[PDB]
Parts: C-alpha cells; sequence; structure tokens
RNA sequence: AGCGCCGUGGCGCAGUGGAAGCGCGCAGGGCUCAUAACCCUGAUGUCCUCGGAUCGAAACCGAGCGGCGCUACCA
RNA sequence: AAAAUC
C-alpha cells in the first residue's frame, strides 16, 4: 500500500543515492569512468539528427526522460531555435540470467547508483556503465548555425530516418556530412516510423539507406529500429551506444578551455532582487578540468565600433560562482560535457542570444582574437539539402572576392568575407570577431537559395590577431 | 552492417502485432434538422463521444469556423440560421483531419489538455506532443 | 492564423452582396478594387469593420469568379480561402 | 514563473456603492395587400466563487478560479 | 426630404 514517492525514496535510498563528488580528488588517478565522475557528470555528449518534423526531441525524452523546453510558444510547436539538452544513466543488469537486449537500461540523471531491474522477476541490481549528456541540433533549413555548433560540440551521433516518407531526404544527408566533416564519425542509424510500415516496406527502405550510405566516409553505422512513441528498442540502443562508441581521448595534460554555446540568466521575477544567482553561460568544456572558484575571461566578450566603423574586443573577466553540470552543483568538471558556469556576469549578457558560440579561456592562459584569417578549404562536388525534381542536383561553385559566407567556426557564427580566393586557401575579413586556439576546425555555409547551404569545410593556418585591451 | 538491424525489426513488428491488433472509419453520419429558420443538431453528443473529443472544445471550433453563437440544450447544438448538411459534414472532416486524428499517424487516441497556457494536443497510444490551436 | 473566407447576404429581390473576409496586405486594396469593378461590374466598398478587417464588399452572388480573380493576383494556395454555401 | 484587463439575460456597453440595466438579439404582435424600415410587448442573473467594514452591495476591498495582454523560457 | 419591391 505503499505510495509512488515512498516506493522510489526507498528505491534511492537503497541504492545509495547520489554520493557527493570528493572536492580536491587526486586528478592524476581520475579517469572519466570513476564513480565521483559516472555517477553525477556526463562524459560524452551524444547528439541526434534528423529532417525536420521527424520526433528528435521525443527519441531523446524517450531515452533519457527531461523535456528539453521547447519554449517562445511559437517554437513550443513548429522548430526550436536553442538546441535540447537532456542527461540519461546507462545501467546494465547484473545478473546473467536476463537477456542481454534487455540488460541495458536508460534512466533518468535522478536515478541512484544501483536501481533494482524493473523485469518482472529480477533481483539484480544496475550498475552504472556511463552516463551520457544528449544534445538535439535543430534541422530546419534556415538554422543551420545551431547545428554546427552542436557538431564542433558533438562526440557521438545518432542519425534519424522516416519510414512512410521519401527515402532521400536532404536535411538527414546534410546533418551527417556535416558530422563527418567535423571529425565525427560515431554514427548510428535509426528508423522511427516502424509501426505506420509493412513487413516488406521496411526492407525496401533500409535497401535504398544502406545503398544511400555507401560512398561516404562513415561505413559501419548500425542500424536500429526505434519508436518515439510505443518507446521500444531502447536498450538496444544503450548497447550499440556503449558497445560502438568508445571515449575520444580526453585526460587533464591539456589546458582549460570553454565554449559558451548559450546564454541563461537567472533572474527569477516576483522575488526581491536582494536574493540573485550569478550569470549563467551554457558551454561545452572539450579540454580541461574546472573546479568551484576561478578566475576566468570570455575572449570575444565586448564588441564595440567607434567612431571609425573598427572594432575594440574587451575580454569578459569574470569569478566563477557555481558549474551547473548536473542536478546538483558539482565541486569540478570533466572535459567531454555540456556545464553551466555561473560566473558574476551581468544577466543581460546571458538574457538574450547574446553569447552564442563564443570561445572562454582561465586565467593563466591568452587565446588571441583575430581580424583577418587566412583559411584552407576543401569543398563538397554538389550542394546538399536542396530537392531537385529528377535534374542534377546543383553543384558547389567555387568562391569569389568580396561576398558574405557564413563562416561556422566551430561554435562561432560569423559572416565573412572574401578577401581574396586561390586554388585551396582563402582570405576571410570577420564583421563579428573570433579567437584561434589551436585549429577550430571550421565548416561554410553560402547564400545559394535565399538561405544558407553548407559547402564544405576549413582548417585556420594563419591569421591576423588583435591585442585584447584589459 | 544491417544484419543486427532485420532482428530488430521482426521483434518490433512482433510487438506491434502483440499489442495493437487493430492495425478512422468510425464517423457517424451527421444528422441536421431543419426546423424553419432554426438548425438543429440533436447528434452532436454522439459525435463528441465517437471522436473523444469534449463538447465545449468542439463547439468552440464550429463557432470559430461558422460566424453564428448559438445554444446547448440537455446534449443538442441549435442554432438560428440557414445552414446545410454539407457544410456540417464539412466542418466534422476539417476538425477530424486538423484536430481529432494524428496528423503524423493513424490514431484518436489524443486529447485536450494545456502545457503554458494554450491548447496542447497530447496523445494517448503514441504520445507525440504536435499542438493545432485554430 | 489568419484564415480566408466569403460570406453572402441576401437582400429583396433576390438581390445579393457578397464579402470576402482577410485580405493579405501584399497587394494594395485600391489597385484590386480598379479591377475587380471591371471584371465583375458590380459596386465595390473597402469596409471598416471593428475586430474584424478591411472588408471588400461586392454586389451580386459571386463566389467561384471571386476565387478565379483570387487565383490570378496573389492567391497562390486555394487551400485556406473557404467558400460558404448559405 | 512575474505585472496589467475581463467575468451577461443568448452578444456588447454601463452604472459601480437603494438591490437588477440598456441596445443588440430572439419570440410574438401592430403598421400593410406585402417584404424590408418603423411602432409596441416580453423571458431569461450568489453580472465568476469564498470572506470582510458596511441598515445595505452584484458595486469597496481581499484570498482563490477561468480566459485574454506584456515581460520573457527567466541555470 | 428619405420611397424602397412587382
Ligand atoms: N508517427 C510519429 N510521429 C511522431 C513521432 N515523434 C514525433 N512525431 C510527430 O511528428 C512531429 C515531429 O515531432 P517534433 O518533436 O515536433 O519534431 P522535431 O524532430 O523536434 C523537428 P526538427 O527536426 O525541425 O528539429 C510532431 O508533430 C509529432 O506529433 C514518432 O515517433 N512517430
Ligand atoms: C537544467 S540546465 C540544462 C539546460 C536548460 N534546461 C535549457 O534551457
Ligand atoms: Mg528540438
Ligand atoms: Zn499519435
Amino acid at each position: 500500500g505503499e505510495t509512488e514517492e515512498e516506493k522510489r525514496k526507498r528505491e534511492f535510498e537503497e541504492g545509495g543515492g547520489l554520493p557527493e563528488q570528493p572536492l580536491n580528488p587526486d586528478f592524476s588517478k581520475l579517469n572519466p569512468l570513476s564513480a565521483e565522475i559516472i555517477n553525477r557528470q556526463a562524459t560524452i555528449n551524444i547528439g541526434t539528427i534528423g529532417h525536420v518534423a521527424h520526433g528528435k526531441s521525443t527519441v531523446v525524452r524517450a531515452i533519457s526522460g527531461v523535456q528539453t523546453v521547447r519554449f517562445k510558444d511559437e517554437l513550443e510547436r513548429n522548430i526550436t531555435i536553442k538546441l535540447g539538452y537532456a542527461n540519461a544513466k546507462i545501467y546494465k543488469c547484473q545478473e546473467p540470467t536476463c537477456p542481454e537486449p534487455d540488460c541495458y537500461r536508460s534512466f533518468k540523471s535522478d536515478k541512484e547508483i544501483s536501481p533494482k531491474c524493473q523485469r518482472p522477476g529480477c533481483p539484480g541490481r544496475y550498475k552504472l556503465v556511463r552516463h551520457v549528456s544528449f544534445v538535439d541540433c535543430p534541422g530546419h533549413d534556415i538554422l543551420m548555425s545551431t547545428m554546427l555548433s552542436g557538431a564542433a560540440v558533438m562526440d557521438a551521433a545518432l542519425l534519424l530516418i522516416a519510414g512512410n516518407e521519401s527515402c532521400p531526404q536532404p536535411q538527414t544527408s546534410e546533418h551527417l556530412a556535416a558530422i563527418e566533416i567535423m571529425k565525427l564519425k560515431h554514427v548510428i542509424i535509426l528508423q522511427n516510423k516502424v509501426d505506420l510500415m509493412r513487413e516488406e516496406s521496411a526492407l525496401e527502405h533500409q535497401k535504398s539507406i544502406l545503398k544511400f550510405i555507401r560512398g561516404t566516409i562513415a561505413d559501419g553505422a548500425p542500424i536500429v529500429p526505434i519508436s518515439a512513441q510505443l518507446k521500444y528498442n531502447i536498450d538496444a540502443v544503450n548497447e550499440f551506444i556503449v558497445k560502438t562508441i568508445p571515449v575520444p581521448p580526453r585526460d587533464f595534460m591539456i589546458s582549460p578551455r570553454l565554449i559558451v554555446i548559450r546564454s541563461f540568466d537567472v533572474n527569477k521575477p516576483g522575488a526581491e532582487i536582494e536574493d540573485l544567482k550569478g550569470g549563467v553561460a551554457g558551454g561545452s568544456i572539450l579540454n580541461g578540468v574546472f573546479k568551484l572558484g576561478d578566475e576566468i575571461e570570455i575572449r570575444p566578450g565586448i564588441v564595440t565600433k567607434d567612431d571609425k566603423g573598427k572594432i575594440q574586443c574587451k575580454p569578459i573577466f569574470s569569478n566563477i560562482v557555481s558549474l551547473f553540470a548536473e542536478q546538483n552543483d558539482l565541486k569540478f568538471a570533466v572535459p567531454g560535457g555540456l556545464i553551466g558556469v555561473g560566473t558574476k556576469v551581468d544577466p543581460t549578457l546571458c538574457r538574450a542570444d547574446r553569447l552564442v558560440g563564443q570561445v572562454v579561456g582561465a586565467k593563466g592562459h591568452l587565446p588571441n582574437i583575430y581580424t583577418d584569417i587566412e583559411i584552407n578549404y576543401f569543398l563538397l562536388r554538389r550542394l546538399l539539402g536542396v530537392k531537385t525534381d529528377g535534374q542534377k542536383q546543383a553543384k558547389v561553385r567555387k568562391l569569389e572576392p568580396n561576398e558574405v559566407l557564413m563562416v561556422n567556426i566551430g561554435s562561432t557564427a560569423t559572416g565573412a568575407r572574401v578577401v581574396a580566393v586561390k586554388a585551396d586557401m582563402a582570405r576571410l575579413q570577420l564583421t563579428s570577431p573570433a579567437c584561434t586556439e589551436i585549429n577550430e576546425k571550421i565548416a561554410l555555409s553560402r547564400r545559394i537559395e535565399k538561405h544558407w547551404r553548407l559547402i564544405g569545410w576549413a582548417t585556420i593556418k594563419k591569421g591576423t590577431t588583435l591585442e585584447p585591451i584589459a | 552492417v544491417g544484419l543486427p538491424y532485420s532482428e530488430l525489426l521482426s521483434r518490433f513488428f512482433n510487438i506491434l502485432r502483440t499489442n495493437n491488433p487493430e492495425l478512422k472509419f468510425r464517423i457517424p453520419p451527421p444528422v441536421c434538422l431543419r426546423d424553419g429558420k432554426k438548425t438543429i443538431f440533436s447528434n452532436i453528443q454522439d459525435i463528441a463521444e465517437k471522436l473523444h473529443r469534449s463538447p465545449e472544445h468542439l463547439i468552440q471550433y464550429l463557432f470559430a469556423e461558422l460566424g453564428t453563437s448559438g445554444s446547448v440544450d440537455g446534449k443538442r447544438l441549435v442554432i438560428k440560421g440557414k445552414f446545410q448538411s454539407k457544410q456540417m459534414e464539412n466542418v466534422l472532416r476539417r476538425y477530424i483531419l486538423e484536430y481529432v486524428t494524428c496528423k503524423t499517424c493513424k490514431s484518436i487516441n489524443t486529447e485536450l489538455k494545456r502545457e503554458n497556457r494554450l491548447f496542447f494536443m497530447v496523445c494517448k497510444s503514441c504520445g507525440s506532443t504536435r499542438s493545432v490551436s485554430s | 492564423s489568419n484564415y480566408i473566407h466569403i460570406r453572402i447576404q441576401q437582400r429583396n429581390g433576390r438581390k445579393t452582396l457578397t464579402t470576402v473576409q482577410g485580405v493579405p496586405e501584399e497587394y494594395d486594396l485600391k489597385r484590386i478594387l480598379k479591377v475587380l469593378k471591371k471584371d465583375f461590374a458590380c459596386n465595390g466598398n473597402i469596409v471598416k469593420d471593428p475586430e474584424m478587417g478591411e472588408i471588400i464588399q461586392l454586389q451580386g452572388d459571386q463566389r467561384a469568379k471571386v476565387c478565379e480573380f483570387m487565383i490570378s493576383q496573389l492567391g497562390l494556395q486555394k487551400k485556406n480561402i473557404k467558400i460558404h454555401g448559405f
């Protein structure tokens, strides 16, 4: 006769709950699979891609259970602009008796270390093999800056295809190709509509998709039939995630850095402002741990245009007040995840889409901002994301001087002007600043049909730097 | 490799055949009583029941479509106008296509809810989040 | 949003009036009333109705004809525009 | 989530502090040969619910509800 | 004056 809350609390207290991370553990013995890390912070960022109106957030809600906050009363229904973040924990059943496909289970991040197996008749306890962060990239043909920023954030991929619709969806191919542009190859194929398909039709669809992914760089892409609605074949997805995708190399031997992709202002209205919190920049940490209380600087920061039209860039210095990596504030941070670094930054810097795709460095390092950038660029044969009713899918042309091109340098979305074009290299003038740390893998999109269409990939080889003014 | 994909396809087809042996043609013929100047629908209760829709939402939809303000008697929708049966049939079909049945699946199992304050349709067999409010 | 529909109002001696409610502002209204008048030989009014909007009232009882003008002038949909029997 | 607007007798506005208003409707009648126009007649309410100063309140306030509007998705 | 139908 126990209530649901009482049963949940009993399972939580049986399983150990969520132990607090040690304040200053020995970081030379701390792998991404340690209990202090695995139980309370993500180490792998896996992201979902698919064409418009497919249920990209619904599949992640099925896997994890946490909503992406599809906001704005107009993005409620059609498309989101900002990404959809989600946390799920991969738990395997320790008893060999239960079937291997059903051994795995993705739960919410509120779960404990050892939850009991919900399978009827199984007394085993679940072991957390990994907790993974989820990134959802909107797939609309005007909003591609967010998808490329996410791809720069990405570490693992999940591609989605609809059944009853046409096999060659341009947007799914665009997402795939953009993923292989960003040095990403762990891609898993997901067919969502199997419930509304027949025995034979899904076979021709899978044949067409197999023929589709034959010449692209990624070859070993497993295919998973899922249901965002019937909520089945989820444990198989988790098993494939754990097996096929290992951890990209990441340790604590590299200097810290941050790539802020979202802006979040903690301004709970109605209450007195005598009790407020810090302004939070949501960013991916691709390298370098952070600990509770640090001095950091957003390198692009203040961008002003003086009385001559010249650009002045002041890094935004800030002391880190909190690190909302997970539901409870953590003492440290782990590379390869999304963390909300809450500093003393004024919340209006985080109110709107302002801290979108910017680069941030800890004190003791000086990431260099650049105004003119030398770029080595390679291009694809034909445009992608365009539907052609049977006539020679449009071929990507060559660049021309003095034109605006959306140059997504990792997360930074800039409209660059091409000063010169060579056989493989070009010079870009940026009206919006970008800072070059190591390589910052670039993607390029050209305005050919009104909206942007991706063209190819690029790498920074040189640049013309600007000195920050403290 | 697509070999371990057909096994999960077959398992999913098995679970569908176990769970949904049915997989609407459950639209009652609309009965429109013409009484001089008055147009009566003594069957709108059955329309609401068979379409799994609350009556007042259906009335709101009808009077957002048509330019009238009519009353309800206890179970029956009575209005004062000269309205044909074809119009009632077509508004029922439009309500079915845009509200009642899923626009991505063949299902009526959705019902009416309010997610910040707007009507946000949610299903029961599939549970997909799609919403139409006009 | 912005649905389009036409209504008929009768009068004494079988004479009738037609109203299209909701008109896109991409093309202006006087330039459209000019060519309504010739193709229809009926009087027309750009009347203001509160909480309703600008209405191009026309004489006669014509629905396929205003629709046939709509298909050519600005309308490219022929799905949102609704025809009322009455 | 926060602050602005509203609460019919079918619909709107008005009074808000002597306790049920008007027009629009609806119904009937009269005008007439006959339709509009016009002229008469009605029958519908804790004017959203719960408390309070008040001889008194639907009205003045408030402790909550429903629907609209802006801030804006507010880690 | 406004006048309508037929
Ligand atoms: N048949 C079916 N419909 C689904 C499924 N998931 C979502 N839908 C429906 O299809 C639409 C897509 O869902 P939604 O989550 O809004 O799409 P999205 O993938 O977020 C859109 P984008 O790709 O542009 O980011 C919705 O209207 C929803 O009702 C699914 O698994 N099956
Ligand atoms: Mg989304
Ligand atoms: Zn559905």
